[PDB]
């Protein structure tokens, strides 16, 4: 088990973010590897044996430890260091695994609070022709993450029926965007009128609702 | 020829 | 220079299935290779390598229910007895080299191509990629001519088994309707290609 500063570590553009990685058991020599991975995408190596960078690599980034503790310092953060960050090490074969990974620490850039634009998205014709019914709703360019989003209808809070997907932190200005999807069968959808949803967030001085009667 | 995995020394 | 996994599918359960690594630009009797996965949205995990000698070492859960092998160009990670646990992207590599990675489905359902639904209309449109089985879909706008504005989320697993995700895009409510809004959705695994036209109903 190697265990890593635990996520997220949030950090301003210019500032420093250190992440520790402690291992249960010492590491062979001084044979440990950090790397990058950003979704969707493979994982970059930026240091091996503990201190050195690899090619190409900013010097921005700085690693050093031995034994059971070792950390990897990123100064001067950039847009660009949103990832998340992964150390490997290596053991003696016949006493654990020869390599082990630790559980990986995510890195958020900080950035000025910047409220959601919200909208409402019905069920198309098309969809309610066959047997079911979706209403989406859409959160566009919000910081930071953390974002309620309430549905109701009819006044009826809805609670574990709908689903959230969240971008990754967008490269140029920091910003989240977030969908909401609240799924129903089409007879329940066609017995309410009202269908609402409520956003709460940081930028926001009082929640948002943006709702919609069906069939107007 | 020692065995490593090459991946915490520049195996290059 | 590079390396790139192939091989990964929709399978059931028990399927032995093999990944190939295939090696470009250096030599397999100078370097080892490994094998490396992630469970979506989980970490990375070792699974195992293969020194230059031929030896073969693997983490001690990885053992049984997986097995490395290496021809002239090539490297193989071979799923003895798959399980549902065994869904994610399985990359191959060494040190600074990692491929793409091949996405591996472990499980019962059925392929299923996707519905297109469109998310009627500065303005938000969009489309919702629904109920299809396994990963992944494309999407894109115009052909490609669409770029600005646009988000597409991450597909999330349903009640149902079945996948769906959005893709939406934040345009000038000047330009509809002058301008024409065509998405893009591919979801190769059942072959499924359609171009949806999205506009305002009333």
């Amino acid at each position: 088990v190697l265990t890593q500063t635990t996520s997220p570590v949030s950090a301003a553009v210019g500032s420093t973010v250190t992440i520790s990685c402690q291992s249960s058991q010492s590491v062979r020599t001084n044979k440990l590897a950090w790397f990058q991975q950003k979704p969707g995408q493979p994982p970059k190596r930026l240091i091996y044996s503990a201190s050195t960078l690899d090619f190409g690599v900013p010097s921005r980034f700085s690693a050093s430890g031995s034994g059971t503790q070792f950390t990897l310092t990123i100064s001067d953060v950039q847009c660009d260091d949103a990832a998340t960050y992964y150390c490997l090490g290596y053991f003696d074969c016949s006493i654990a695994d020869c390599v082990a990974f630790g559980g990986g620490t995510e890195v958020v850039v900080k950035r000025t609070v910047a409220a959601p634009s919200v909208f409402i998205f019905p069920p198309s014709d098309e969809q309610l022709k066959s047997g079911t019914a979706s209403v989406v709703c859409l959160l566009n360019n919000f910081y930071p993450r953390e974002a309620k989003v309430q549905w109701k209808v009819d006044n009826a809070l809805q609670s574990g029926n709908s689903q959230e997907s969240v971008t990754e932190q967008d490269s140029k200005d920091s910003t989240y965007s977030l969908s909401s999807t609240l799924t129903l069968s089409k007879a329940d959808y066609e017995k309410h009128k009202v269908y609402a949803c409520e956003v709460t967030h940081q930028g926001l001085s009082s929640p948002v609702t943006k709702s919609f009667n069906r069939g107007e | 020829m020692v065995d490593s995995p090459q991946l915490a020394t520049l195996a290059d | 220079q590079s390396v790139e996994e192939s091989g990964g599918r929709l399978v059931t359960p028990g399927t032995p299935l093999t990944l190939t690594c295939t090696v470009s630009g250096f030599s397999l009797s100078s370097n080892a290779i490994n094998w490396v996965r992630q469970a979506p949205g989980k970490g990375l995990e070792w699974i195992g390598y293969i020194a230059v000698s031929g030896n073969t070492y693997y983490a001690s859960w990885a053992k049984g229910r997986f097995t490395i092998s290496k021809a002239s160009t090539t490297v193989d990670l071979k799923m003895t007895s798959p399980t549902a646990e065994d869904t994610g992207t399985y990359f191959c590599g060494k040190s600074n080299i990692w491929g793409p990675g091949t996405l591996v489905t472990v499980s019962l359902a059925s392929t299923k191509g996707p519905s297109v639904f469109p998310l009627a209309p500065t303005a938000a449109l969009g489309c919702l990629v629904k109920d299809y089985f396994p990963e992944p879909v494309t999407v894109s706008w115009n052909s490609g001519a669409l770029t600005s504005g646009v988000h597409t989320f991450p597909a999330v697993l349903q009640s149902s088994g079945l996948y769906s995700l959005s893709s939406v895009v934040t345009v000038p409510s000047s330009s509809l309707g002058t301008q024409t809004y065509i998405c893009n959705v591919n979801h190769k695994p059942s072959n499924t290609k359609v171009d949806k036209k999205v506009e305002p109903k009333s």
